[PDB]
Parts: structure tokens; sequence; C-alpha cells
């Protein structure tokens, strides 16, 4: 989204380590394998108002013009250089997406060296629902223990992951408890940045877990390449067993001769029995993003939902 | 020179719509006088789209030529509930501490009224008037409106008046005078405490051989609103046929407001207002022989409302989140009590 | 809900140039108290030669209104709170098709021209053999009329039947000079609305996507003159099979309605678009039929 | 007459997809007594299954020797039946008290009974996604796949609309992967209301081929109930489409409730006995280098549509 690029520049510029987080711990293991496909042809423009406003733009041909007016305001003063990929600090943002009237929010208020606050407010007119979550959070260096309080019913949680010991045998979890729902959650992961001589590469061992189902699951994800990457995850589960086995191949280049970038992605999965491939290849400005979804189950292969991405900014 | 861009227009009912705008400065060859054109593409309603073409030439340093060929659809009356086009150009003149303009239009548009609510929402939008006020029209328009406004600011003032006065002639149809005043004045040091007065009234004349060609329904006048009197529906006031707001051929409307700069010193000096108001209005149709048994009937029984609340006053919008009581109303007059969202450029 | 001090009575102006533009389209069935009224919602309105009523120009809108003046007893209106018929645009509906029908006055139901013809065919749906020809009128018989109106009159026939915009005399006020500028821009749009109707728009996709669109090459003129001369050849083999279907034994039937109402509104066209010409001519039991079937509606 | 009867069969009998070339063939077949036969002697069927060689689309065309193209299987029967020399088995001609009892029932077909098919060719996605979709890879030429049966089943959803059936991703983006129990159940709020839709849409389809059988079936019976009438043939390419389709079945059962057996099995004789006769009577022939529909020929056809 645009509100979860906003909250890594402020990360960034305030040197908080968003990748220690129980929201960026499985990070390469869904970057590279449920990338969204476009479903259309697709147009889009953005610019920048105010000093602190910015406007949006896109027609597809299903939709009509849409738009969204963000708002943005931080004391991080350097926080627009890591928008395109001690003081006590602050951030406020506000956007309404106008064909509709759907609203969303986001205040972030660092109230120490080691503490922080966000309010997520999502407060659609239709559709109904005015969700307002609250996320406590106090890093250390060896712990991010995060409680989060949402309103979507009164859902409670919690956070925590506690980093050991190239090794870094990382740990996390959380508990999450329904105050309405009585409906409860938990998790665990056992991620493993690492080393090697093959080509020079880390390695992303999401060992995770769901004690409620059994919903144990896996990743693999290598970096075979300067610049192309693997991933492979093994979905699986317990007393209900039913697996899956999902694959994924960015590719990155450069070109010269403003430059020319071109990332290649994959995706093959075994259960869904899909083939999703896109190319998203940027310039100063202009973005370009095409995507195509082969069907393997005479004639199997049925490309279902082609699209191209169009989409210009500043 | 090119500067494509996107932007906000803030339009008529609280919900604003994104804009597409393509600017071309023409270069001093096809020129000497120094002319831009541009191409403003919008949202139009589930057929067809709103393009907007432009061109404005300066003719004398105080002289603007605008050519606006537009081709705009666009939904309206209370429930979304009428589906408006309009296709046609306008040839406008615009002539130059005080800001003064007069501004001459001519246009010719053809306005397509087309009833898009459903007919299982029973009676709304299903009244004789707007049953008969679906079709398709042809309508050229003479106009002239001359704004004096010596406030410092356009949106956030703290000194002096406005005085905009309205013509519109169609000619042999109607006959469309509007007059609003303004005044603002502010009492503290910093002006902490800002004290607003508005005065909008109307009239407008069916000039077409004893009563044929009814007005337009789009070309009435229409009060209530978070953009006008507040603490009522938008399409709220006037005369009715069923439910359906008929509009009117003479109104009055005026308003208080009272502004408070947040006295919390964390948050003061700001764009943020606390905001008072006590509104009003009438809006009346005439039967059209006079202009003093109109006055007789527009003094008569107002639906006025007061209100408080929190107001932002930025150069591009104001927003307004009022908590509205109203005072006086009509049987069936749209109310909307309690708390009211409001966004624009123009309040009254 | 106690706060507005005082509230007045509800407000009682009007405007009486609205209510002289629907007393000047509205045309009253003669032969109850406030909301057992209907209003027949037409395109316009013609003048009968014979007996002087006022019939609607299009046929479905004159089937509706022969099948009001048959189920409620009525008299055709003449060109003490009697029902009525309102000559409206298209554009009163979200559907842009008209025959509707405005019933009531506090609850007013409005039904579409879809939502008529569930009515309509539902009170012949018992009888299984009349379906199949009130289906082969509204589709092989209906699709002639449609096209030979849309593309085989001229501009002028068509908006003098499908629109409620004046017809002026001619051309001798500045109010006549752009009543007449109307009418060659709306045009398209109004034909664009009509094809749209008895899903034209989808047994008929290509003339139809021809028609939103300018300069009309060879190859969409040689495709339509193609459709359009299958349609003719097989709505003459309609309408002279018809000619066997015209005995009355008494109260006209859904059918017979339904045949006096094409034949009726062909012989209003004052154009030779080619179902006037065959009408005239050939089918002259038809024309003798559908004035017998329209004089039990009048006094 | 002289002419060629294009049509969407795949070199020797007509497509499922069309049940106007599967009932055109079997007009063609039937066609053997003494006036019936010269209405139909050298008629020259080519399966091209390009449909811009259509006045309007549609693949059953009769383009007989001057360029007048008549389109659709009903219209090209009425006009065969208007072109007979003039001067009982196996295909009727009505007489002049019948054309237009016989003229409403093929219209009937066209209408009602045919919107009921295209349902279940395209609407129906059992058969949609099994059946149909994967049957234009082998009709069809390389680029052209995926935008004929994608054209064809938003045409059919238009068709039977009105008598058969951007912060809401981030709504639950904050909660749903925040709450990680019903993104299990993300998709089981969709297939715990599509499930009672689906049946929701085989009850109103159900009643409407219930009642378009049954009104056919009730005003057929004033016709001669013995001989083979020509909407007869549209009438069973109708069933045969249907009850040949994956979800055949369901609706082989539906129809032998209302109906009966010894009916929907007299049905399936004639259907069986059509499809299994010689093609003797059948001239066919190869579409040439303007009938073929190629990747070079369907873009001269897609600049001539605007020139």
């Amino acid at each position: 989204p645009y509100m979860d690029q906003v909250l890594r520049a402020f990360y960034q510029s305030t040197h908080w380590s968003t990748q220690n987080s129980y929201e960026d711990i499985t990070a390469t293991s869904r970057t590279l394998l449920d990338f969204r496909i476009p479903s259309a042809i697709h147009l889009q423009i953005s610019n920048k108002s105010t000093p602190n406003t910015f406007n949006s733009l896109d027609f597809s041909t299903r939709s009509r013009i849409n738009g969204s007016l963000s708002y943005l305001y931080s004391d991080a003063q350097q926080l627009e250089k890591f928008m395109r990929n001690f003081v006590k600090k602050s951030l406020y943002y506000g956007r309404m997406y106008y064909p509709s009237s759907d609203l969303e929010a986001m205040i972030i208020k660092r109230l120490s060296p080691q503490t922080q606050f966000m309010l997520k407010g999502v407060s659609s007119f239709k559709e109904s629902l005015n969700v307002l979550t609250c996320y406590f959070q106090r890093d250390s260096h060896r712990n991010l223990q995060e409680w989060i309080f949402s309103t979507s019913d009164l859902l409670c949680g919690y956070r925590v992951l506690h980093n050991f010991l190239n090794s870094s045998l990382s740990l996390g979890a959380e508990f999450w408890l329904g105050l309405v729902s009585l409906s409860p959650g938990c998790s665990t992961t056992l991620r493993y940045y690492t080393h090697s001589t093959n080509t020079g590469r880390p390695l992303t061992l999401t060992l995770s877990w769901n004690p409620l189902f059994g919903h144990i699951s896996s990743t693999y994800s290598a970096k075979t390449g300067t610049n192309s990457t693997f991933c492979a995850k093994y979905d699986f589960n317990l007393y209900s067993i039913e697996s899956n086995l999902s694959f994924g191949c960015e590719f990155w280049q450069k070109k010269h001769h403003s430059i020319f970038t071109s990332v290649w992605k994959l995706s093959t999965s075994l259960r869904d029995k899909t083939l999703k491939l896109l190319w998203e290849g940027k310039w100063r400005g202009f973005l370009i993003s095409a995507g195509t979804e082969l069907v393997f189950t005479n004639i199997p292969v049925f490309p279902a939902k082609f699209g191209i991405q169009f989409q210009y900014s500043t | 020179t090119f500067t494509a861009k996107t932007g906000t227009n803030f339009g008529n009912d609280n919900d604003a719509e994104a804009y597409l705008q393509f600017e071309k400065l023409i270069d001093k060859k096809y020129l000497k006088l120094p002319t831009r054109v541009n191409l403003e593409i919008l949202r139009g309603t589930k057929i067809h789209s709103s393009f907007l073409f432009n061109s404005y030439s300066s003719l004398s340093p105080q002289s603007i030529l605008n050519l606006k060929v537009f081709s705009q659809f666009y939904n309206w009356n209370t429930n979304k509930g009428l589906d408006i086009g309009q296709r046609g150009a306008r040839l406008s003149l615009r002539y130059e501490s005080p800001t003064l303009f007069h501004e001459w239009f001519l246009e010719t548009c053809w306005r397509s009224t087309k009833i898009c609510s459903q007919g299982t929402s029973a009676p709304y939008m299903y009244s004789g008037t707007m049953l008969s006020q679906a079709g398709d029209q042809l309508r050229t328009i003479l106009g002239h409106t001359f704004v004096l406004d010596k406030r410092d600011h356009i949106m956030c003032p703290t000194k002096g008046s406005m005085l905009k006065w309205s013509n519109e002639l169609s000619p042999g149809k109607h006959l469309k005078t509007q007059l609003e005043l303004n005044s603002v004045k502010s009492w503290m040091n910093d002006d902490f405490i800002t004290f607003s007065t508005t005065i909008k009234t109307g009239y407008l004349k069916n000039l077409s051989s004893q009563q044929s060609l009814p007005v337009h329904i789009c070309d009435k006048f229409q009060s209530g609103g978070p953009s006008d009197i507040r603490g009522f529906q938008t399409f709220g006031l006037g005369p009715r046929d069923l439910y359906d707001a008929v509009g009117g051929d003479a109104f009055v409307s005026y308003g208080l407001s009272v502004f408070s700069r947040l006295p919390w010193k964390k948050v003061e000096k700001s764009n943020f207002r606390l905001h008072w108001f006590f509104n009003g209005g009438k809006l009346v149709n005439h039967d059209n022989t006079s202009l003093g048994n109109c006055i007789g009937q527009l003094s008569k029984e107002h639906s006025t409302s007061t209100g408080i609340g929190l107001v932002l006053r930025h150069p591009m919008a104001r927003f307004e989140l009022n908590f509205t009581l109203p005072i006086t109303a009509h049987e069936n007059d749209l109310i909307r009590k309690g708390f009211q969202f409001g966004l624009g450029l123009a309040f009254l | 809900d106690t706060f507005p001090l005082q509230t007045y009575a509800a407000q009682t102006d009007k405007d009486e140039a609205v209510a002289l533009e629907i007393q000047r389209r509205s045309y009253t069935f003669t032969e109850l108290t406030v909301e057992g009224t209907y209003k027949l919602g037409v395109y316009n309105v013609f003048l009968e030669a014979n007996t002087g009523a006022a019939l609607a120009t299009d046929p479905w809108c004159l089937f509706v209104q022969l099948a009001l003046c048959q189920k409620n007893g009525l008299v055709l209106p003449t060109h003490t709170c009697n029902h009525e018929m309102l000559v409206l645009s298209r554009l009163s509906n979200p559907d842009e098709a008209l025959p509707i029908l405005v019933e009531g006055y506090k609850k007013r139901i409005i039904r579409s021209t879809v939502a008529i013809s569930e009515i309509m065919r539902s009170r012949i749906l018992d009888d299984a053999e009349q379906l199949m020809y009130y289906t082969l009128l509204d589709t092989v018989l209906y699709d002639c009329w449609i096209t030979q109106i849309i593309f085989c009159a001229s501009d002028a026939q068509f908006m003098e039947l499908y629109s409620c915009q004046k017809l002026s005399g001619s051309i001798v006020t500045p109010l006549d000079v752009e009543n007449s500028l109307l009418q060659k821009l709306s045009a398209k749009s109004l034909k664009i609305s009509l094809t749209k109707r008895n899903k034209f728009q989808f047994r008929h996709r290509e003339i139809v996507k021809s028609m939103q669109g300018v300069y009309h090459n060879h190859h969409n003129s040689v495709n339509q003159e193609q459709v359009l001369n299958v349609l003719f050849e097989n709505s003459k083999q309609v309408l002279l099979g018809l000619k066997d279907m015209l005995k009355s034994d008494g109260q006209p039937t859904y059918l017979h309605l339904k045949i006096a109402s094409y034949i009726l509104c062909i012989t209003n066209v004052k154009e030779p678009i080619k179902l006037k010409t065959f009408v005239e001519n050939e089918c002259k039991e038809l024309v003798q039929f559908a004035q017998d079937t329209l004089k039990n509606f009048v006094q | 007459v002289k002419g060629s009867v294009h049509l969407w069969g795949k070199d020797g009998k007509a497509s499922l997809i069309s049940v106007d070339s599967i009932a055109l063939v079997w007009f063609i077949k039937l066609c053997t007594s003494e006036e019936a036969k010269s209405m139909v002697a050298g008629l020259q069927i080519v399966f091209s299954n390009n449909t811009d060689l259509s006045s309007d689309g549609k693949l059953p065309v009769l383009i007989l020797d001057n360029g007048t193209k008549v389109s659709g299987y009903v219209n090209i029967v009425q006009f065969l039946h208007k072109n007979i020399c003039t001067s009982e088995e196996d295909l009727a001609i009505v007489r002049k008290k019948d054309r237009l009892l016989e003229y409403s029932l093929l219209n009937y077909v066209d209408v009602e009974i045919s919107r009921l098919t295209d349902y279940q060719l395209f609407l129906n996605t059992k058969n949609y996604n099994e059946y149909t979709k994967k049957l234009f890879s082998k009709l069809l030429y390389f680029p052209m796949w995926y935008n004929t049966p994608l054209q064809l089943r938003s045409q059919a959803r238009e068709n039977c609309e009105e008598i058969i059936g951007e912060s809401k991703a981030m709504e639950s983006a904050s909660q749903l992967a925040q709450s990680k129990t019903f993104k299990i159940a993300h998709k089981n709020k969709i297939k715990g209301k599509q499930e009672l839709q689906q049946v929701k849409y085989n009850l109103q389809f159900d009643n409407r081929l219930q009642s378009c059988v049954s009104n056919w079936l009730a005003a057929r019976k004033k016709l001669d109930d013995s001989v083979i009438l020509s909407s007869d043939l549209l009438f069973l390419a109708n069933l045969y489409v249907q009850l040949g389709l994956p979800d055949g079945n369901r609706i082989r059962s539906k129809l032998e409730q209302t109906f009966g057996s010894e009916l929907l099995n007299s049905m399936s004789n004639k259907i069986d006995d059509f499809v299994h006769r010689p093609s003797n009577n059948l001239e066919q022939r190869d579409p040439q280098f303007r009938e073929q529909g190629n990747v070079v020929m369907s873009l001269y056809n897609l600049a001539c549509k605007y020139i």
C-alpha cells in the first residue's frame, strides 16, 4: 500500500529497524510469492499539490477515474528520500479516496528513544467500518515487544521478537485475544538470515507455526545471483494434512543510456496449479507493470487475467 | 510549459473529485497574445466522462478571453438521483489591494436531464415536476459577474468586505440576478476572534410570454447544505412537489460566524478555529409579477439554524465539522440534526 | 428531538410554469380519488384522422394504452381527477425506455417498461399458441419497425414520434431556430436509447455498435443494408400471415391489441419507410382490422 | 439457390457452442423429399469459424452468390422456404395455413430457449471452464483464443440478466493479517456466500427452462405432430447441447420430472438419429484465403470495419 510505505520511510529516518518486527519478519517470502497481478489495463498519475498534500488518480477499463488526497506531516527532516524504495519525532498521515469518501489515517509519535505509538484508523463510509487500532511498542536491542489494541470487534494482541546471537537465529511470536469474538490465535517464527559460499547469499528458513490449527509452514529463500533472487515456500498442516509448494524467481536488471530498471517476477504454485508472471519496469518518473497468470489445470495453458499497469509520478 | 498535473475538485456536495489537467503555453508564433490551453478530464457518471477545454488569451493588460468547450456529466439532486450532462461552449471576457473584476460570458449549452434514481426508491425524483424536467434542452445565456473583494484573503480573511453581483439573461426565457455580500471583522490582538457575516439574495424572472416555457430545475435556486445554510440537508429547503426540492424563483440567505483560534496554546497560530454560526434563509416561488410582493414572502417564515463546531481554513479548502441545531424549519424540510461535515470553498 | 422551536406549514407556493407544462402534456382518460390514478408515460402523441383520439406514437406505448382502456374500462383521450397519459422524455427513467406507469400520488409506484412487459405478457401466458404470436410481433415485427425508423426514416420523422421536443411549424422565431438545432444534436442520442428497449441492442449488437460511431463507412453500411433487408423480408411474411388471425369473437385479445398497435403506428409515419408502403398497399385488411379494434375504445 | 453456408464446426460436424449450426447441418441432411431438395441443392457448407463473414457477427451465414448475406438459423430457413420451386418424410414443408405458427415456433426457440443454452455454454461455471473455454482452441487461430469465449460470455450475461443471475482492500489489511484466523476464513465467508447463490441461480434457471419447454410443446401440438418441421430441429439442437454438456445429467433429470421419461427419451431418439446420419447430402468445402480468419486476414478484416 502507500500507508505501509510512508511507515517505512519514517522508520529508516529515525533508525527504528522495522525488519526486526512481526510484520516484516516473513518479508522476502511474501514479496516474491504473493505479489498482485493487474487484472486489466490501467493508467495512473500522481502529483503533489501543497508542501504537505499529495494527489493521485487512476482509471482502468473496469472502473472510472478514481482518486485520493493524501496528507503527510512529519518532524523527520530526512523523510521523503526513503519514500522512493535525541528528538521526539512524529508523523501524521491521512488520506481520503474520492469516488467513495473512504478515509484512512495514521499517527506516529515516538514517545521515547526506545518506545513508539501508532494509531491507524480506516473509516469507510460505505462498507462501513471504523477500524481504529493502537500499536504501543517498546523496542530494545533484543526485543520489539508490541501491544496492539484493535477496534474491529475489540481485538487485543501482543508481539515479541527476541534476536539470538553470519548466523542470526531470530525468533518471534504473537498472542491475539479477541475480547468479543473469544477466538484466540498464536504463531511462532524461526527465521535464519545466514551466509553461504555457493553464490554469496542469505537464506530465510521461516519455520512458522500456529498451534491452534497445527498450521506449520516453511520457507526457503536464496539469493542465487548478484541481482536475481529465488524463493520456495512449503506449506503444510497437522491432523488434516494438506500440502503446497510455491516458487518465486525475482530477477533484477539495470540499463543505462534517467536509468531503465526492469524487475522480473515469477510465482509457480502447485496446490493452485498456476503460474504468475509479472514485469515491473521503471524510469525517472514513469513505471510500466505488466503481468499474466497461466493456469495449467487438450490445451491446458489458459492465460487468465492478463493485465498491464502504467504509472507516472513526481 | 506542459505541466500535466493532478488535483482535487472540491465541488458541489461535500464530495471532492479527481481531475487530470494538461496545460500547453502556446509559443510566440501562433500568438502575440499570450495564450495557454487546458484539457481537464474528470470522472463523469457511469457511461461518460467530463472533458473541459479552456483557452485563456490575455488580450490587454486587463482583459482575458476564455474559450471553454465542455462536455461534462455529473450527478445532482438529493440522493444523486438526477443525472445532468452538458455540452457546449462559453466565450468569457474578464476585465481586471481590492480585487475588482467584471466578467461577461456568452454560453450556448445543450443540457440533458436524466432521472437516474431507481423506481423502487419510490416517490423520490418521480414527482410531476421532476418527471417533466427530464429531457433535452438547448439554451443560450448571457452573463455579467461583478466582484469587488476588499478582503485581505479569500479563504481565511480577517478584515474587509466582499460584494459579488451576477446576472444571467437567457434571452426571452429567464433573467436571473444574484447578490452576495460578505463582511469579516476581527476584535483581538492576533486576529483571535473573527466575526464574519454573509448575505445572499437572488431573484429569477420568467420572461417567456404568459408563463409558457418553465425555467429548468438546474436554473432555479436551492437552499440548504454544508456549503449553504448549515443544519439542513443539501437541497433541503424550499417548496416541494412530493418529496423533491423543486427550487425557488427568489431567495434570501444570511449567516453569522465567530472564530476563536483554539485557546490551547500548543495548537494556536494554526488554521484551526472554534466556529459558532447562525445560518438561516428563505426560498420561495414568487407569483411572477412584481418585486414588492416577493419581499412580502421572502421575509415571513425563515428556516434558521445555529450550531457550534471546529473549522480548518486553508487556501485550498475549508473543512467544517459542526454540531448543528435547527431553530426553526418548515414541516417538510430536510433537517440533518446533530453532526454535519462540511468541505468546499464557499460557505454561507 | 425537541429542538426546532417553531415549525411552519409545509410551503404552498408553486411554479405555475411547471404546472402549465404538465397540463400541456397530460391527456385525460375519460370514463379514482387521488391515489387510485396512474399516469402512462409515453414518448409523444399523435392525432388519428378518423376517431380524433390521442394515440401514442410508439407501438408499445399504444399497446399499453389500449390495454389500459380495456382492463380499466376507459375511453381514449381526445387530442374530476381521471387517470392520465403523460408525454414524457425517455430520460425520466434509468432505463431510458418509455412506456412507464406512474401509479399513485403519495405512495407513488413507477413500473418501468420491463415491468410492464412482464405484466402484459403474463395475461396471455396461460395460452401457449398466442404467446408464440405475441413473441413474434415483439421480436420480428418490432425489429423491423425500429430499424426502419432509426435508419430508414429521416431525423425529423423519428423525432416527431420518439421525442417530447416541440414540433414547431416552421423556422420563424429565434426560439424556432434553436428548437431545430436540438433535433440535430439530440437525434442520435435518442436513437441510441430506443435501441435498448426490447433487448434490441443484444439481438442487433453490430448495427447498434455502428450507431455509436462516426462517418458510416461502406463496411457497416453494406452489412446494415443486408440485416435490414432480411428484417423486412421476414416482416412481410409476418404481416401476411396475420391476415388469417383477425376474427373477433368479442372483446379483443392482447394479441389483437398488439397487431392493431403496430398498424396504427405504421400508418402514422408520413414517409415511405417500406413498412408503410407495404401495409397500405398489400395489407389493406390489417388497416381495416386496426380501425375496428380501435373503435371500441372511442366514443 | 446457389450459395455457401458458413458454420462453426471443425471439419466434419458442427460445434456444440452453436446450436444454430448443429440444427442447420441436420436441416440440410434431412432434405430428402423432392420439394425439400430443391431449396437446398448446391448449398456448399463451409466450416470457416470466422464471424467477419457475417452481416451481424453470428455464424450460420448464407452468402448466396450476390453478396446477400442471411445470418442465423431462423433467417436462413425462412429464406430457403421462400425460395422453393413450388412443385412427408424427414422434413416437412408447411402449407400456407401453417406458415405463421411454424415461424412463431422457430422464433420462440431462437429468443427464449436459445437464451437458455447460451446460459449453459457460458454462464455455467462447470461448463464454461471445463468444456467451452477449452473448445475455441480447436476452432480459431493463434492469437484469437481468449477473446472469443470471453466476449461470448459477456454477451450471454447481458442476454440473461433480467431472468437469471480502494480502501476495501486496506480495511482488513490492518486486521486480517493481524487476526490470522479469518485470513483462512476470508475465503470461507465468500464460498459460504457463493454456495447459496449458485443454487439461487439454479432455481430461477430451472423454472425458466421448465416453462420455455412447456410453452413450446403446448404450441407444437397444433401442427402435425408426426412429421419433422424445421422448428423441431432447433428445439432438438438445444437439448442436444444442454444434455451433452458436462452438466447435462442434472438437466436430463430435471426435464424428466416435469415432462416424463417417455418424452426425454423420445427426443433423444430423434437427436441421436440426426447426428448419426450420412453426409452424402452434405457437399462440404474448405475455406479460401478470404474466408479463413488468419492472423494476417483478421487484421485486414479489422481495418475495413473502420474503413
